[PDB]
RNA sequence: AAAACAGUGAAAUUGUGUGUGGACCCGAAUGGAUCGGGCCCGUCUUGAAACACGGACCAAGGAGUGCACAUACACU
């Protein structure tokens, strides 16, 4: 629902506000923040967060996100990049489509699934998996590497 | 601290921290409009903006 | 059109209600006659079963 | 669908027009209410108490051993103020609990797609008589809905302007507004909200005309452009079906603005006019159709009586008789 | 005023003599003036009324609720509706078998005359008929 | 004799509609549709109708959506399929068999594809016209367990546990799965 | 520090008059003596009528709120 009354409004008239008579509601009975984790809170850490207290891995003091950013597509989705009206033309037509993945912000092609239509296609990208290359060549298509 | 959560990390410890509200947003927009308009009269036939290259 | 078809249902159901009611009373009347004869039988067979033991 | 008649200054009608596609769309009173609630909160101004009120004085606790409660007390001499109870929320002149503060979130978001849909079905409701009457607009004397005034209205004076509105049948509606003025109940009458009036007709124009400044001084008349028509004006208080006077140009523009059913509007990019989960509220009546009546099964009306255990009533259901046999 | 609903005329006295006159006063409202008579449920750890010892008073609850048919019925055998306009009586025109009207306190003398004239011709019972308009 | 009679009764009562449940939506078009099905249930024993009526009462999360290809995969050779939910497009598929879908809603891109390949979409008010004796229908269902948030349920510090920790994440930062099996 | 209208004028508390009782509450009654049942509330506590603590009386004020970040549920 888009709106509902709160619990606090029902607790008017009931002594302890739902915190108990014996236990009460004190200020900080367990400590502040995420502290105590090697000591009295060891059971919470070993159950939910086992890889917290450690150092790991190779270090580079400065990294650049733009130099490493990439996005991946599978062969089964190649025909899907085209508009539905465009798909329905190339399905019947005698011509071969020329699809450039760079134009949709994809740089690497993966070998997942089968091609939607079993007719030739030209695919342009920066990198192909070994499975992807074999699948495209199977239908008489061509893989073109480009920057 | 109890139950399962992503471990906290909220940075509100510093007592000297300032807050910035944006109640002035519609009014400052109206001032920028009125400055451009009057600037456009001072040089009437000429465009307010210069030509720039493509890189 | 459906507002007219709603009337045909109401009529059809009243006929069916009166019909089933009449069929019920006949069963109830039939059952009462079987029950009279049967009770006379069983009260006599108890009497027979008792004499078998005395013998 | 239908044609609609245009009305000239003198009350004659001659030219006629088709009706825009938006008016065939079903109405969702849930979504109109939700959208009203959120948008109404975007016009608020912030309020707060002063940032350290109640905390001015030099105060300290006396501690135990003095036969007094350990509240902070005011350090002073020579005045009756000495020894009184200072800073806490339970003290006279102390600081309030959780002081109100400027950082509260004043506005509210609503998806653009819901805002567009809510305005479309608000426009639709302006042409169903049941809704218009339901809001409390009185339309007994009006010939037909919707009203479309012609162009070539050459009016410039309020004198002639009212004569036009009277000829469209609006007299009783306008009177209902003038007689309504009253002073508000409660403290709002001190805070610049003194007088309250009932809502009346909204006039919608699109092209600049002299008629706008001829009608505006008449109580309860309200004006807006079609291209920036707001839900606060179309569904006041979150109830739909306000009475609208269209201008002929504005009525034709509704086709460019909302488009046609199962198409995309050119004026509102990414928006299309959709389908409900069922076409009408009357679908419960499909039960009586031939196709359903073949499917189902014949009911049993005969039902069992409730259990009875009283001595005398039970004895008429089960007459007991003794036996002598010992088997 | 001595009037009765005709559908209940031979039953109304049984109904009236059957209504409870029990009161549920707040615990210890008899002991200190700062505690009003209005019911509040006791929530103490030791409290004798909450723990239902014999000799303490009774507490409210669902068992005491009246039968659905008798409930809300005034001692003349009608249910009541509030009115403040001539246009309000117009609503009762279908319901006058079981409902009667009670003019709101703030309606003044000049207006009350107009309400009563309409009530006479429509055949609606008004229970505040005398009201302020006795003079 | 009696033990069978008892069990066969329990199995039946487990299928039938409860009649003390109601959908929480304030949508009057949705509440209309429920009223129809409710009045059909009290005049029939047919299991498909009872299943449909129970599903209209479940939450938005319980009514999880399906993609076009998965409907065909589960249709198991039937002509008509029924689904209390929304049908979405599959970008991986172009050609499909001819099929009739009765369902609650469909996306714009899915409806076009369905139509180009031949086939129809009908809303659930029309079921009784599409089919005479409900013998040629399949009923289909999604599964809320496939939500990406189910990867975090449980404890990652149990032995053999497949669950993922809730963690900060970056190029170097992030807690791993360490107690699973591979 | 206090202190608004020469408005309205509650409760605690006092005097006079008229009635009913001897701390008072619940159940049931008489023309009339009364009959039966009930220890002082709130609170910590295995356990309070306690020789455990707080409470002379009345009015007014008086305590789970706002923001940021992840989250499960309901609704669009």
């Amino acid at each position: 629902m888009f709106n509902k009354k709160s619990k606090s409004r029902k607790l008017r008239g009931h002594v302890s506000h739902g915190y108990g008579r014996v236990g009460k509601h004190r200020k900080h009975p367990a400590g502040r923040g995420k502290s105590g984790g090697l000591k009295h809170l060891r059971s919470l850490f070993q159950r939910y967060h086992p890889d917290h207290f450690r150092k790991l891995g190779i270090v580079m003091f400065h990294r650049n996100k733009n130099a490493d950013f990439t996005r991946t597509v599978n062969v089964s989705n190649l025909w899907g990049l085209m508009k539905l009206e465009e798909q329905m033309k190339f399905k019947s037509s005698a011509e071969v489509p020329v699809v450039d993945c760079r134009n949709y912000g994809y740089l690497k092609v993966l070998g997942g699934g089968d091609l939607s239509v079993k007719k030739p296609i030209v695919v342009i990208a920066r990198q192909f998996t070994k499975d992807a290359e074999e699948k495209i060549n199977a239908v008489g298509g061509k893989c073109v590497v480009a920057a | 601290m109890r139950g399962n959560q992503m471990l906290p990390n909220n940075h509100f410890n510093k007592g000297s921290m300032k807050f910035k509200n944006w109640f002035n947003q519609p009014m400052r927009a109206l001032k920028r409009k009125e400055v451009r308009e009057q600037k456009s009269k001072i040089c009437y036939p000429n465009p307010l903006k210069k030509l720039r290259p493509v890189v | 059109d459906l507002i007219a078809k709603k009337e045909q249902y109401n009529l059809r159901m009243e006929e069916l209600q009166k019909k089933q009611q009449e069929q019920h009373l006949k069963r109830v009347e039939e059952n009462k006659k079987y029950a009279e004869k049967r009770t006379v039988e069983l009260l006599e067979t108890y009497k027979k079963i008792a004499l078998e033991q005395q013998l | 669908s239908r044609q609609v008649n245009i009305i000239e200054q003198d009350g004659t009608s001659s030219r006629t027009t088709s009706v825009p596609a938006v008016f065939n769309l079903n109405v969702r009173q849930d979504l109109i209410s939700f959208t009203h609630k959120n948008v109404a909160m975007n016009s608020r101004q912030p309020y707060a108490v002063k940032p350290g009120a109640g905390m001015r004085h030099s105060a300290k606790s006396w501690g135990t051993g003095r036969a007094m409660a350990r509240v902070p007390r005011v350090r002073a001499g020579g005045t009756r103020r000495a020894g009184q109870g200072a800073n806490a929320n339970f003290c006279r002149g102390g600081r309030m609990f959780a002081p109100t503060n400027v950082n509260r979130r004043w506005n509210r978001k609503t998806l653009l797609s819901i805002r567009r849909y809510a305005s479309a079905m608000a426009v639709a409701a302006t042409s169903i008589p049941a809704y218009v009457e339901g809001r409390g607009h009185r339309i007994e004397q009006i010939e037909n809905i919707p009203l479309v005034l012609s162009n070539k209205i050459d009016t410039e004076k309020t004198k002639e302007g009212i004569k036009i509105l009277y000829n469209l049948g609006l007299k009783e509606e306008l009177d209902k507004v003038e007689e309504s003025k009253n002073i508000r109940a409660g403290k709002g009458k001190w805070r610049n909200r003194r007088y309250v009036l009932k809502k009346g007709p909204l006039f919608v124009y699109t092209s600049e005309t002299s008629f706008t400044k001829a009608i505006r001084n008449i109580p309860g008349v309200d004006t807006e452009r079609v291209e920036n028509l707001s839900i606060l004006d179309l569904a006041p208080g979150g109830q739909a079906g306000r009475l609208i006077i269209w201008m002929e140009d504005a009525f034709e523009k509704l086709t460019e603005i909302y488009g046609e059913m199962n198409e995309e509007s050119k004026f509102k990019k990414g928006y299309t006019m959709g389908m409900d989960v069922a076409e009408n509220i009357d679908v419960e009546n499909i039960f009586y159709s031939d196709e359903v009546q073949e499917f189902i099964d014949i009911p049993n009306f005969i039902k069992k009586d409730k259990m009875v255990m009283e001595k005398n009533k039970l004895a008429e259901i089960q007459q007991y008789v003794e036996i002598e046999e010992r088997i | 005023m001595d009037i009765v609903n005709p559908s209940l005329s031979k039953v109304i006295d049984i109904i009236n003599k059957g209504k409870s006159k029990k009161q549920f006063k707040r615990f210890q409202s008899w002991r200190v003036k700062r505690v009003s008579e209005s019911w509040r449920k006791p929530r103490g750890i030791d409290n004798r009324m909450r723990r239902k010892f014999g000799g303490a008073p009774d507490m409210p609850g669902i068992g005491y609720k009246k039968p659905n048919a008798i409930r809300f019925l005034l001692p003349n055998g009608y249910r009541k509706i509030m009115v403040a306009c001539v246009k309000d009586l117009e609503a009762l025109i279908s319901l006058n078998s079981f409902y009667c009207a009670e003019i709101r306190h703030a309606v003044g003398s000049k207006k009350r005359i107009e309400i009563l004239e309409r009530a006479e011709e429509l055949g609606i019972l008004v229970i505040n008929k005398e009201g302020k308009l006795v003079k | 004799m009696l033990k069978q009679k008892m069990f066969e009764h329990y199995k039946k009562k487990a299928i039938l509609f409860d009649e003390s449940r109601v959908p929480r939506t304030k949508n009057v078009f949705y509440q209309s549709l429920f009223s129809l099905y409710k009045k059909v249930c009290e005049n029939t024993e047919n299991e498909i109708v009872h299943k449909i009526t129970k599903r209209l009462t479940m939450s938005r999360t319980e009514r999880h959506p399906l993609k076009l290809s998965n409907i065909i995969e589960q249709a198991n050779g039937k002509e008509i399929v029924v689904f209390v939910g929304k049908v979405l497009d599959d970008d991986k598929i172009l050609e499909i068999p001819k099929i009739t879908i009765v369902a609650l809603k469909i996306s714009k891109q899915a409806k076009e594809k369905l139509t180009l390949n031949g086939g129809e979409f009908y809303t659930l008010d029309k079921l009784f016209y599409i089919s005479k004796d409900l013998k040629d229908v399949a009923l289909v269902k999604g599964d809320k367990n496939n939500r990406k948030c189910t990867r975090y349920f449980g404890a990652s510090g149990d032995k053999g546990s497949e669950t993922y920790p809730r963690t900060r994440k970056g190029a170097r930062r992030g807690e791993r799965r360490i107690k699973n099996k591979k």
